[PDB]
């Protein structure tokens, strides 16, 4: 306790070695205040520390970051940290409330005049103060709203200076010309709106033009890059090389995503005030997606969540013209390694939801593009199976609408493509059976061991590998399977069941797309009236391959009468019935010419899975 | 022309369908192969656009696969002709053909599994030379080249896994020197400027993976390139990409574990890792810490008798600095739990912080499963610390202040009351967290352990009242078990958990306390003793070794009865049993009478008639009726 008192008296009588000692003492008090943050003696320390801080803060701004300048910067950092780190809750024994007007006014002035590495902390401190100390500081929200409006108004001029008109040895610019504070502002503004309610109705009208102008803001270099790319017929993505300060571009994009999140938050009930601004949302969104730097993946994730929240409000109809543009994988993802390795499912799921909701009014080219993209996605080698399940479900849902195209040839071709993709996926699943079985057994044994995991060579664990471990035999682990706790067999069975469920619906939809008059049905059994007709010589191959590959994926369920439930279970039997029922809805000639060919392969397959 | 091309491809594919005929010699001509590739590229380009006539889509789609299969078959002959393989790889990676499993199924079974130490070194050197600058190969080609480089090394490691210090003749000195010169020794003046091309991150990640594998499995071969490897790893840390940075951290951790480094580098890397806050690459940081921290004492020895290591204070420093961020707290707690032995010594500055942050970690209203697991894990950590201290004393040490112990105990009681799982019981209709929490609670309250706190500890009146005496809970307990609507599973689970809690706490109480507080025990247990639900009765009366996990905690009723001197409790129980049997709720009456008789037989004499009437009227009658019905069936 004596050390604190001597440091306090030295600080009081103050008004390299001395400044270093003062820095050490003040920041050590910051660290050790946990023993004194809460207590009945807080008012004395508060009233004795506010005057010294206020008096010191009246000095001119210091921009250099070396020597005594750095010393005093650290002093201010670990002094003003006390305001934020203190227990400023709204409990009855709060003692800062009666002595807050002068200090909050001084902090607002500091925000007005301080620099980045000070104004950011000052605005955060003001936000936390207003969050709890709004009881009697309610009358000064006018100054804060005026200041934030001034910042949003001067955003345009700072952007112009930084783009159009454009470490110790550096000079720190004024905080008014920094994008960090602008990007941090929206969260503070939202929190302030949450706290109070007496200054929300009229101020939103003034805010709306500012956010509109900010969102419409653009860089001339990137604009001309996009224009020339369009002139060439291509699309330009990434960062324009003309930008001399890449960090400035990244900060601008961060501010843009923050503003978009703020707009999405405000659209909840105040949408009537932003009605005129809707048509520019999609073009701007695609522009931000193209212009986002690859490194900043968090910005892309924020954009995706914000766009999902925007979509949920039933404003999807405006996105139709850009549906084709968004499909291009380059536009949606980019070249980011982290994005491509982690966030693809989120973006593709939101895009799939958007497409499904507005599926009614799609032109044929859009249908073709979505079919191609998602059939390609179904073949992805993602470690799990949720992504594949979502892709398959979307394709199965879109199959119903694909039958409504004006031209029957296109619909038939697209349905056949879907079936071929499913058959290829079945073959891929077939190829991985031994590896799945081995991994399941190894996982069971490892879970039985119940010992902490270590990443090093071990003679007790010989490194066994096979064909399926071609690119999965390296020490690094992007995501440990232990967290997933996934069994390959169960996931494969899940996907197989989903595909089997969807196949019948797809075939039923195909059953109602025949070209009238293509074939003659003068005399035929009534059992073969509504079945699909008119298969060429290249579709019977697809059907035969589908049957042959599907019938072999039942090994995952590992005399025959089985009167009681034995060997094969109810699930397997009903799945077999469902699979067999599909081939009751085709031309009898196709049935004969397919099974007369596939019977011997089936007879060979039965020996390995007797339940067939 | 497309129809002619399709027909020609189909005929050529039909040919060579029976390779056991010596008729495949026609595939060796190179002009034929080049012309085939030209026509295939043209046809694939036409397919890419919707340019083909609507009647010729599927045949061309299949002709593409046929052509790729024919090309793979041609390549199969003369595997050593790596020029054809490289040309095909460049074509595949340049968006000219469509990939097929045949290429990989040939690479495997011809190159990766080749039974010769030769033909591996040549391939490795050629692949590195293609990678080693030289341009003329886009980034995708470099990645697909590493695809073939790595498996050969993996297979070589596999084939030489034996006791007699097997050497890697494949990994000769020349190959290692080439790797050094081409990857490690090469210091990029400004690799950032090269970032203006796509897919470079994948190549960088692949080389990092190769380096990590080679270190981890052949640490005995880098004594002549330790310095170059360290410079490489430190240089690659500067990458702005998250995954690459964390991979570099993993590599440096591997080297630290498998080699000796100045303590400054270890401390700097560890401090930088701790400050990490991004949610991306969490598993990479976990692996790096698991590789680094255990060998920290060897890398950072401390003076004898000194219990303030710098690396010990650093976690405390970050805990203080970034206490505003919950994610940092979760990360540091996850790191801390895994290694209790190391921090047993420095628990002095950690125990109070853990107790204080217990509430923050898991929200009493509605926490997440991971938060619950983390809270239970840190509780078990402090329990392990206490057990370690006791065992060391057996085989003025710091002890937690009574306030902290009280806070931990009350929070644990609330948490177990609120738990999601249900305690197993013999009567359950047709759990790890509950078992672990109850076991910890029992262990802590042992006499030599904190059990001395029981005397001054009340019966948690707030929790017990709000969970048992609740009017909604009271009516649900008095409600019919048959009706699902009044069968709220969560309330039943909470009641069971609190009943087990009170059982455990009473198992340690003092007879004087029970006698004095008899009114409170009666008040709390009156509602439950009347319950007509088998699970509640089993909780109150039954006590089995199997369900307690080897814990000798006698039932509540038996304990309270044994507390009675050889009273009011007996009369109250007799009245409850009489009213229950009269009302027709045999479940409670039978259990109460069983316990009473086990205590003192003298009271069953006046009850005999009700038992006999019930047995002759309902129970035996229905049992015999059911078995007669089964015989009839």
């Amino acid at each position: 306790m004596a050390t604190s008192l001597i440091e306090d008296v030295v600080k009081k009588l103050s008004v390299y070695t001395e400044l270093k000692v003062k820095a050490e003492a003040a920041c050590a008090l910051r660290d050790s205040l946990d023993h004194y943050t809460a207590g009945p003696a807080y008012p004395a320390f508060l009233k004795k520390v506010m005057p010294v801080f206020i008096h010191i803060l009246r000095q001119q701004p210091v921009f250099q970051t070396t020597g005594e300048q750095g010393h005093m910067q650290k002093l201010r950092n670990c002094i003003l940290e006390i305001l934020h780190r203190l227990p400023t809750s709204q409990t009855p024994p709060e003692h800062f409330e009666p002595y807050a007007h002068e200090i909050v006014d001084l902090l607002l002035e500091l925000v007005r005049t301080d620099n980045e590495d000070n104004v950011i902390l000052c605005v955060k401190i003001l936000s936390d103060i207003m969050r709890h100390q709004h009881k009697i500081m309610s009358g000064k929200v006018q100054t804060f709203l005026n200041l934030i409006q001034e910042l949003f108004e001067q955003l345009d001029k700072v952007v112009r200076d930084q783009l159009d008109n454009t470490q110790a040895n550096r000079l720190l610019p004024r905080g008014m010309y920094s994008f960090k504070v602008l990007a941090e502002c929206p969260i503070i503004v939202v929190s302030i709106f949450q706290v109070h309610r007496s200054a929300v109705t009229p101020n939103v009208k003034a805010f709306v033009p500012l956010i509109k102008s900010a969102l419409l803001c653009q860089a001339k270099a990137q604009d001309q890059a996009h224009r020339e790319a369009a002139a060439r017929g291509t699309i330009h993505i990434g960062v324009s090389p003309n930008i001399k300060n890449r960090a400035a571009f990244g900060d601008f994009i961060t501010a843009q995503v923050k503003t978009m999140s703020f707009l999405a938050y405000l659209l909840r009930q105040y949408s009537s005030q932003l009605s005129d601004f809707l048509p520019h949302l999609p073009d701007i969104i695609v522009r931000l997606l193209r212009d986002c730097p690859r490194d900043k993946s968090s910005a892309r994730k924020e954009l995706f969540v914000a766009i999902r929240h925007i979509i949920n409000f039933n404003f999807r109809k405006i996105f139709l013209p850009k549906i084709d543009e968004l499909l291009d994988e380059r536009t949606l993802v980019g070249d980011g390694l982290t994005v491509h390795e982690t966030m693809r499912p989120l973006a593709y799921s939101m895009l799939a939801d958007l497409i499904h909701h507005v599926r009614d009014q799609l032109s044929p080219e859009q249908i073709r593009k979505t079919v191609e993209v998602y059939t390609r996605n179904l073949q992805d080698n993602f470690p799990g199976t949720s992504f594949q399940t979502m892709s398959a479900k979307l394709l199965l849902n879109m199959a119903e609408c694909i039958a409504r195209l004006p031209n029957k040839v296109d619909a038939r071709h697209y349905l056949i493509m879907i079936l071929n993709a499913i058959a290829d996926k079945f073959a891929a699943m077939n190829r991985q059976y031994p590896n799945a079985v081995k991994l399941s057994k190894q996982y069971a044994q490892q879970a039985a061991k119940n010992v902490p995991e270590t990443y090093l060579a071990d003679k007790e664990n010989p490194p066994d590998w096979d064909e399926i471990d071609i690119f999965n035999a390296t020490p690094i682990k992007i995501s440990n399977p232990r967290d997933r706790a996934a069994d390959p067999v169960v996931d494969n069975k899940f996907l197989f069941r989903n595909l089997m469920t969807g196949l019948k619906n797809t075939f039923y939809q195909l059953k109602s797309c025949n070209i009238p008059g293509a074939v003659d049905l003068t005399g035929a059994p009534a059992h073969w009236t509504d079945v699909a007709y008119g298969f060429t010589a290249e579709e019977v191959k697809v059907i035969a391959k589908l049957f042959r590959e599907g019938a072999y994926v039942f090994r995952y369920y590992e005399y025959m009468a089985n009167f009681y439930m034995v060997s094969s279970s109810k699930e397997e039997k009903e799945l077999l019935e469902t699979f067999a029922t599909v081939f009751h809805c085709i031309d009898p000639a196709t049935f004969h010419e397919v099974f007369q060919q596939e019977i011997p392969r089936l007879y060979e397959m039965i020996h390995e899975h007797t339940a067939l | 022309k497309f129809i002619a091309i399709i027909n020609t491809i189909n005929m050529l594919d039909a040919l060579c369908q029976f390779p056991t005929a010596n008729s495949q010699s026609w595939l060796d001509n190179k002009e034929h192969i080049e012309w085939l590739k030209t026509v295939g590229k043209e046809l694939e380009l036409q397919q890419k656009k919707n340019s083909l006539t609507p009647n010729l889509r599927l045949p061309a789609h299949q002709a593409s696969e046929q052509l790729m299969n024919i090309l793979t078959k041609a390549l199969d002959r003369n595997p050593n002709d790596l020029d054809a393989l490289f040309s095909l790889v460049e074509g595949i990676t340049s968006d000219d053909f469509r990939e097929t499993p045949a290429l990989l199924s040939h690479i495997y079974n011809k190159i990766i599994r080749s039974d010769s130490i030769d033909f591996w070194r040549i391939t490795i050197l050629r692949c590195l030379d293609i990678y080693s600058g030289k341009t003329a190969s886009q980034r995708m080609k470099w990645y697909l080249l590493h695809n073939i480089v790595n498996p050969i090394i993996a297979m070589d490691v596999m084939r030489t896994w034996d006791d007699p210090n097997k050497a890697s003749r494949l990994l000769d000195r020349t190959v290692i020197d080439s790797i050094n010169t081409k990857i490690w020794k090469v210091n990029l003046p400004d690799p950032q400027e090269d970032l203006l091309q796509p897919r470079v991150d994948h190549t960088r990640m692949e080389v990092l993976q190769l380096s990590a594998m080679l270190v981890k499995y052949r640490h005995a071969l880098l004594q002549d390139a330790r310095k170059d490897f360290i410079k490489f790893a430190w240089t690659y840390i500067r990458l702005d990409d998250v995954i690459n940075k964390h991979a570099a951290y993993v590599v440096i951790g591997y080297f630290i574990a498998h080699y000796e480094t100045p303590a400054k580098i270890v401390s700097q890397i560890y401090f930088s890792l701790l400050k990490t806050n991004q949610n991306e690459g969490r598993a990479l940081v976990t692996q790096a810490l698991e590789l680094m921290a255990p060998v920290m004492p060897k890398r950072c020895p401390f003076p004898p008798g000194d219990r303030n290591p710098v690396w010990a204070l650093a976690p405390r420093r970050i805990l203080a600095e970034e206490s505003q961020n919950v994610q940092q707290m979760t990360a540091i707690f996850h790191y801390l739990v895994r290694h209790p032995d190391l921090f047993y010594d420095t628990r002095d500055k950690f125990a109070m912080l853990i107790i204080q942050c217990l509430r923050k970690v898991a929200s009493p209203p509605n926490p997440s499963n991971d938060n619950r697991k983390l809270a239970l894990n840190m509780m078990w950590l402090i329990w392990q610390w206490e057990q370690r201290r006791v065992e060391s004393k057996l085989s003025a040490e710091f002890q937690i202040p009574s306030v902290g112990r009280h806070k931990m105990i009350r929070y644990l009681v609330e948490f177990i009351a609120q738990l999601n799982e249900r305690y197993p019981l013999p009567s359950a209709r047709p759990n790890e967290l509950c078992k672990k929490a109850t076991a910890l609670l029992y262990n802590l309250l042992q006499p030599q352990y904190w059990g001395d706190l029981v005397e001054e500890m009340d019966l948690f009146p707030n929790v017990t009242d709000l969970v048992l005496a609740g009017e909604k809970s009271a009516t649900l307990l008095s409600a019919d078990p048959s009706d699902p609507e009044k069968c709220d599973d969560k309330l039943i689970t909470s009641i069971i958990n609190t009943l087990q809690v009170v059982r455990i706490v009473l198992h340690f109480k003092s007879d004087r306390w029970i006698l004095d507080n008899m009114p409170q025990i009666q008040k709390i247990l009156e509602k439950c003793l009347k319950s007509a639900n088998p699970e509640i009765q089993d909780c109150l009366h039954m006590a089995d070794r199997k369900y307690d996990g080897d814990r000798d905690v006698k039932p509540t009723i038996k304990r309270i009865l044994d507390a009675v001197p050889e009273s009011e409790l007996i009369a109250w129980l007799s009245g409850i049993a009489t009213e229950s049997m009269a009302a027709g709720n045999y479940v409670s009456g039978i259990n109460i009478l069983w316990s009473l008789g086990h205590r003192k037989p003298s009271i069953i004499d006046q009850h005999i008639p009700a038992i006999m009437r019930s047995l002759q009227s309902k129970l035996a009658r229905d049992h015999v009726s059911h078995y007669a019905a089964l015989g009839h069936q």
